[PDB]
């Protein structure tokens, strides 16, 4: 690596609105504020730098958010993922909750797959043999009684 | 800058589990020296219950992380000293936790001592002020006798609950361990903030 | 042909059969527009 | 529209054969070489009482009867049968088993309907 | 439908998007519950009005589609090309002859005196009275330099049912406005009276358009020889830019 | 357009009604029409249509 | 179902009279009414543009 | 030594359960009928009438359905909601048992 | 005044200005997936009319002519080469996300409300309430609040009762000022773990308390209310103990009579309603309301409250899984307009 | 274990109890007043807890259930009339 943190292949300046309480107790948009916004992620790479405030760095990255903060902050990440994707014209906030509260209620972000399913609800075989393949459920079901 | 991070934020974490430190401090460059030569860095602390938590930096390029001899004869003559310890925390670079055979001691000295907790966490884990992050909500841990209020009232098991990791970093800064219970303060975009509970859970490692 | 190939796919058994169904006494036609009619009201 | 110039000679299976056909008043180089299908009609490009609205369109009665768009629409009916076992012929209800229920069997001239009676639901 | 020739599924267009259907050809099924329990159900549970407000983004999903919220323009435009936008008191009962709602009381009304569209709408929602007040989707600064827009036009205000400035469209009838008048029936009224509301403007903006009169042409779309100049001259200098 | 009946054409193994207009079955309420249901909460509907009108009978276990 | 040349489909909705229908001042009166609303989404100005031509060929015998 | 399966083990029959109604004083559930809830009384009381017909509903209708909304609103309906709580290992099957003639009921006439 | 094709565009009926623009200005640059024509015609020529390393914008799909006007032949394949995109897309905006949503089904639709409000799997807890308010999706307006914008001096100005000089007001505007606090710190955080979403003073609360106030107010025949101490006093007792009973809309009337324990995940369900409540039945803002008035009031509020609450085992995986699934389909039908 | 409502409350079902025997409401006594709030939302007149109107709602109640039975009777006696003639045409 030379002049630079690994993971982030562009870096570029992006002007963002803020809030803030001014000294007469007034919230206030601030619109003159410059950030970062880079194309790559890495939490750790830019936690180590002194240029930057390590408290309020924002990923874009479930499995990244999840690796370094928690599972409480990786259920928050979900839940801005997923309104990112579904734009404006999108579903009312408590429909992003469940999905959010679904896919870590077990401390692990799990998936809507086959695999995911296997480790939320692994006793419920007829659920699992009607989504993705009835034949390789219904073997493991017998033999584990 | 990983190795900066560590010698503040590792006191900051002390201080935060409210451990009074036993060894005096040193400089940054005397901690760096040491874990050069040594290969790792020790420090102590007590717990308001006189439990002693003794909490092991370990270089990345030092042989106790790539020969598990050295690993192991480390923790052998830490473990049979005359002192009343309650936790190893074994801090290591992230590429070392996925390397077989340190788990393989590190599981094996588990089994050996069955009352003192035994852990191994990653760098990334100790340099920042985990509780001071804005993503990561309130968490707090609850005594047994409020969680039991608690599910009584809701006719609700502990395994009914949702469960969170040990190894998850607020739940390694409180202190948690496996069969504990954890309320957890969080923001909400519908109620303006929500409060849950979490039953925690075995670590990762 | 055999026991097993009933169940998977969506003419499978589970899919078809199971979490779909065919049904007596429906209708199915064309729609169209009839600004007579309420909007809780079908012609 | 005019799906086969030799439509009579054919027995096809979902035709529609539309009597009338125009060629556009803007017709184009691909009716050089092919039979225009359709008819010029007067549209007109207004809101009227709200029956056009979500792409729907009112269409003129007298249009409709005069013959517009109007047409034949064909379909065809092939049974065979097996060697000595089977026949064509008119059933009698004293010795054939299991006719259906609320059908037809009198419209049945040696075994086939004869050509031109109007057949509804249920007739054989 | 006792008419033998009719074979379709007819439906109001304003209950289109429950279904996200149109008219192209779209093809929907029908069954008529018999069971008691599930003819039970279906009235109290599955009826449409239960879903006027959507379980998805928490708004209206019904209202005026591309002819009552073109249609509420025109009926509440506050000037017509032919003048001040009034009607007698003949044309003024005449919208209302369809609603299907009882007939407002036209007998404070000589046979010449006029009426404007803002009186009609008034006289259909005092029955469910509520306060609104917003900027219309005809108001929009992109047009405004270029166009002389109403003072008594651009700004929609409502208060007890009284329409008492403003025109009606998209964005206070349109279907999927949130905070819309449909919208605000249905908090204070219930869902059910809302949609009747929706089919009772409905008749208004269509009655109105049946001697009004509205329509597209090839002229609409084209532009004058001075203007293609100047669109041309517009293009150049992208081209020049570039 | 299609309207057939209380009653007509059944399978022969899964006791359901045939495929289409075509075979003078019924029409299908597949998949995606019991999750709506069921998201109504509309259960009796279910009821009438999955297994009064489709092939709903009586199994008896030990 | 009838369609335009350049694509606009629709469904037959209603059937008026021939004294239903609305007249010219000279008597012309539509076969089909067709919403305005059809065109500035899609966008067919070739039907627009084909009815202006072949209004002019129909009096000049074109 | 894990030996061979016995009778003990091996039951397919569930054991029976008590039922536990909570007192009334230590309920927790509401005290409004649901949608659901108020949906399901009114069909299964005119699915009822439609077997029997003995009602005592003053006023006269000509359906069942008019006649079972009527009852429920009119708080005369023979009917009563158990809300299961929980069913405990050892047995217990701990419920809620509601009298929708003291419920407010959702539905509108 | 006259324009049939404007009229429908500037009404919000049907169209947009590029559609007016497309039609008579020009329909301008072709871009597909934010980016011009690729040249895919042997080695630098985006097509066989125009030559290799061509520098002209024509040559990279910037259609200069209006459909009024007419296009060219390399204009018309360009237009074609996205026109074509809107059908693919289409095509794959219902076999995609029908992948989409029945695994999203499959997985969510064991969640169902149980009877204390919780989303659970049979036994295991999903939501300790459903979507930590315990509403419906259906029942919800949206609502501004006052206090957020303002400033301490202006919060003062505006909601500090000065009529009567007694300790309880002095602990009214201090509850809402330490409300407003807590919305602000709360919603301020929010803002800092995301991208691009702002504070708002805007909520989706189920009960629009200031209608039901301006409601109540008109219907009434009293006017200016005169000065009377009591009364004022009453009222805030009112309206406190409102707020101190008001998490037992969750349970029942049955132990807000017994005055049992609330749980805290209960508490704080309510914690945007209590607040409101507060900033629209404050003392200034209740003083022309008699003390009849304001049981009125309290009674009313309750009862939308209550007919707001999500009903006992309601499927609410489905309901969230067809709510975020849907959106897909124009997440789809927009691929080209995205790298 | 409740005892006595208020005079607000009271005067309330004091309407509610007239009203039973002219609209489908039967008044109960449950302590958090909420079967009474929603049998007068259902009966679309929530106005009787701060207007003391009442008695313009219980006319408009009679009434109501005035026309209801003319309906139920005009019903009945053209159903039978057309049982009468279907009989007779069957004959």
């Amino acid at each position: 690596t030379i002049r630079g943190i690994p993971g982030i292949k562009n870096a570029n300046v992006v002007k963002l609105m803020r809030h803030r309480v001014d000294a007469q107790g007034k919230l206030v948009r601030l619109d003159n504020i410059y950030a970062i916004k880079t194309n790559g992620t890495n939490i750790f790479g830019a936690m180590l730098d002194d240029n930057i405030d390590p408290y309020t760095i924002v990923s874009s990255s479930i499995g990244d958010t999840m690796e370094l903060y928690g599972i409480e902050a990786a259920r928050q990440k979900i839940i801005s993922e997923i309104r990112t994707v579904m734009g404006d014209k999108g579903p009312n906030h408590r429909h992003l909750l469940m999905y959010a509260d679904l896919m870590t209620r077990t401390g692990q972000v799990t998936s809507l797959e086959k695999a995911g399913l296997n480790a939320r609800e692994p006793s419920n075989v007829l659920l699992r043999m009607a989504l993705s393949s009835p034949v390789q459920v219904l073997t493991d079901a017998a033999v584990d009684s | 800058m990983a190795m900066q991070k560590l010698f503040t934020y590792i006191y900051e974490f002390i201080e935060y589990r409210k451990m009074v430190l036993l060894e005096e401090k040193v400089p940054y460059d005397k901690f760096v020296q040491m874990v050069l030569n040594t290969g790792f860095f020790r420090i102590n602390a007590e717990t308001l219950n006189h439990g002693i938590v003794s909490v092991f930096i370990f270089g990345a390029n030092g042989k106790y992380v790539h020969h598990g001899g050295d690993m192991r004869t480390l923790l052998t003559n830490t473990l049979n000293e005359k002192k009343h310890y309650e936790e190893l925390i074994l801090i290591v670079d992230k590429p070392v936790l996925s390397k077989k055979n340190i788990l393989d001691i590190i599981v094996e000295q588990r089994a050996a001592n069955p009352t003192i907790v035994i852990n191994i966490y990653p760098y990334h884990l100790f340099c920042i002020n985990i509780p001071k992050v804005s993503a990561i909500p309130k968490h707090k841990l609850i005594t047994q006798e409020e969680a039991q209020e608690f599910l009584g009232r809701e006719y609700l098991q502990p395994q009914d609950l949702m469960q969170i990791s040990a190894s998850d970093p607020p739940v390694v800064w409180l202190g948690g361990r496996p069969g504990d219970f954890v309320q957890i303060e969080r923001p909400s975009e519908t109620a303006m903030h929500a409060v849950v509970i979490r039953f925690i859970t075995k670590s990762k490692i | 042909p055999s026991i097993m190939r009933r169940l998977p796919r969506k003419e499978g058994r589970i899919r078809k059969s199971l979490l779909g169904s065919q049904v007596w006494s429906i209708s199915r036609s064309t729609i169209c527009g009839n600004s007579d009619l309420h909007l809780d009201e079908v012609g | 529209g005019w799906y086969c110039f030799s439509w009579p000679y054919r027995v096809d299976m979902n035709r529609f054969f539309q009597f009338y056909n125009e060629m556009p008043l803007v017709k184009t180089i691909a009716h050089n070489y092919v039979i225009p299908n359709g008819l010029n009609t007067i549209v007109a490009y207004m809101i009227y009482g709200g029956y056009n609205q979500e792409d729907s369109v009112i269409v003129s009665q007298s249009f409709i009867d005069r013959g517009g768009f109007a047409g034949t629409f064909y379909r065809e009916e092939k049974v065979e049968l097996e060697s000595d076992i089977e026949s064509f012929g008119k059933p009698d209800p004293l010795i054939t088993k299991n006719l259906k229920p609320g059908a037809n069997y009198e419209k049945l001239v040696d075994g086939f309907v004869p050509v031109g009676t109007v057949v509804k639901k249920g007739d054989i | 439908l006792e008419n033998p020739k009719i074979s379709t599924f007819q439906m109001n267009v304003s209950a289109c998007a429950w279904y996200n259907a149109d008219f192209d050809g779209d093809q929907m099924n029908l069954w008529v519950p018999w069971s008691v329990m599930s003819r039970v159900e279906a009235e109290l549970l599955c009826s449409v009005r239960n879903w006027f407000i959507s379980t998805k983004s928490s708004g209206p999903v019904n209202g005026q589609v591309q002819d009552s919220t073109v249609g509420s323009f025109l009926l509440t435009r506050t000037n017509t090309p032919m003048g001040k936008n009034v009607m007698n008191k003949l044309h003024a009962m005449g919208l209302f002859q369809t609603t299907q709602t009882d007939p407002p009381c036209f007998a404070n009304y000589s046979p010449t005196d006029l009426l404007d569209g803002k009186s009609v709408v008034s006289m259909l929602l005092r029955q469910t009275p509520i306060n609104y007040q917003r900027a219309p989707t005809w108001y929009s600064e992109v047009y405004a330099p270029y166009m002389h827009y109403n003072k008594q036009d651009i700004s929609t205000q409502i208060r007890n049912g009284e329409l008492i400035e403003g025109v009606l469209d998209k964005k206070a009838v349109g279907a999927g406005s949130s905070g819309g008048i449909y919208h605000l029936i249905s908090r204070r009224y219930g869902p059910q009276q809302a949609l009747k509301m929706i089919f009772a403007t409905q008749q208004l903006a269509l009655n109105y358009v049946r001697n009004a009169g509205f329509t597209v042409s090839t002229a609409d779309m084209l532009l004058t020889p001075e203007a293609h100049q100047e669109v041309q001259e517009i293009i150049n200098e992208l081209l020049l830019e570039s | 357009r299609y309207a057939v009946a209380s009653y007509g054409p059944t399978d022969a193994l899964t006791g359901q009604p045939l495929d289409g207009k075509r075979s003078h079955g019924g029409l299908r309420l597949g998949e995606m029409e019991h999750w709506v249901l069921t998201a109504q909460g509309a259960m009796q509907t279910i009821i009438e249509k999955s297994h009064d009108d489709s092939d709903g009978c009586i199994s008896y276990i030990c | 179902k009838m369609s335009s040349r350049s694509g606009n489909k629709g469904i037959a909705a209603l059937a008026l009279p021939t004294s239903d229908m609305p007249f010219t001042e000279d008597g012309l009166q539509p076969d089909l009414i067709v919403n305005p609303h059809s065109h500035p989404s899609r966008m067919t100005n070739g039907q627009m543009i084909e009815t202006t031509v072949g209004l002019a060929n129909a009096l000049q015998g074109v | 030594i894990v030996e061979s399966p016995s009778i003990c083990e091996g039951f397919v029959q569930a054991s029976s359960q008590t039922l536990v109604i909570i007192p009334d004083n230590e309920r927790i559930t509401s005290n409004v009928l649901t949608t659901f809830e108020a949906t399901r009384l009114v069909a299964v009381r005119a699915q009822q009438l439609a077997i029997n017909g003995s009602t005592m509903l003053k006023k006269k209708y000509s359906s069942p359905i008019d006649i079972a909304k009527q009852e429920l609103f009119n708080r005369k309906i023979p009917l009563l909601v158990m809300r299961c709580i929980k069913v405990t290992p050892e047995g217990q099957k701990i419920v809620e048992i509601w009298n929708p003639r003291e419920m407010g009921i959702p539905l509108l006439d | 005044e006259t324009n049939g094709l404007f009229q429908m565009v500037a009404t919000g009926a049907k169209g947009s200005n590029p559609n007016m623009i497309h039609i008579m200005a020009g329909i301008g640059q072709i871009e597909i997936n934010t980016q011009r024509i690729q040249p895919q015609f042997s080695f630098g020529r985006t097509l066989v009319y125009y030559p290799r390393f061509a520098l002209e914008a024509q040559a990279y799909g910037f259609i200069c002519n209006s459909y009024i006007a007419g296009l060219t032949s390399p204009e018309f394949i360009f237009g074609e080469m996205n026109g074509r995109f809107d059908l693919i897309n289409k095509a794959l905006s219902t076999s995609s996300t029908g992948y989409a949503n029945r695994k999203a089904i499959f997985g969510l639709q064991s969640c169902i409300v149980d009877y204390y409000r919780r989303v659970s799997i049979d036994t295991r807890l999903v939501q300790q309430l459903y979507g930590e308010d315990g509403l419906d999706a259906r029942q919800l307006e949206t609502v501004r609040f006052e206090t957020i914008m303002l400033s301490d001096q202006e919060l003062e100005d505006k909601f500090k009762y000065t009529g009567i000089q007694s300790p309880l007001f002095e602990e009214e505007f201090s509850r809402l000022k330490k409300d407003r606090d807590k919305y602000r710190q709360i919603f301020l955080n929010v803002e800092n773990f995301n991208f691009s979403q702002l504070l708002t003073d805007v909520r989706q609360v189920p009960v629009n308390v200031a209608s039901i106030v301006k409601n109540i107010l008109l219907s009434s025949t009293s006017g200016v209310l005169p000065f009377d101490e009591k009364s004022i006093l009453q009222k805030y007792a009112m309206v406190k103990t409102f707020c101190k009973n008001l998490p037992y809309v969750f349970i029942n009337n049955i132990q807000e009579r017994l005055q049992t324990p609330i749980p805290v995940y209960l508490k704080r369900a309510a914690s945007l309603m209590r607040m409101l409540i507060r900033i629209e039945l404050a003392t200034v803002k209740t003083l022309n309301i008699t003390c009849e008035q304001m049981s009125a009031i309290l009674d009313l509020i309750r009862l939308q409250y209550t007919q707001s609450l999500i009903n006992y085992g309601e499927a609410v995986g489905i309901l969230a899984a067809q709510s975020v699934s849907e959106p897909l389909t124009q997440y789809m039908l927009d691929s080209h307009h995205r790298s | 274990e409740e005892i006595e409502p208020e005079e607000n409350i009271k005067r309330v079902i004091f309407f509610l109890k007239e009203l039973s025997t002219m609209y489908s409401v039967s008044p109960v006594f449950t302590s958090g007043y909420m079967p009474l709030l929603y049998d007068l939302y259902r009966a679309g007149y929530l106005e009787v807890l701060w207007n003391p109107v009442e008695q313009k709602f219980l006319q408009h109640a009679e009434q109501r259930e005035k026309e209801q039975m003319i309906l139920q009777q005009v019903d009945m006696k053209l159903t039978e009339v057309i049982t009468q003639a279907r009989q007779y045409f069957k004959i």
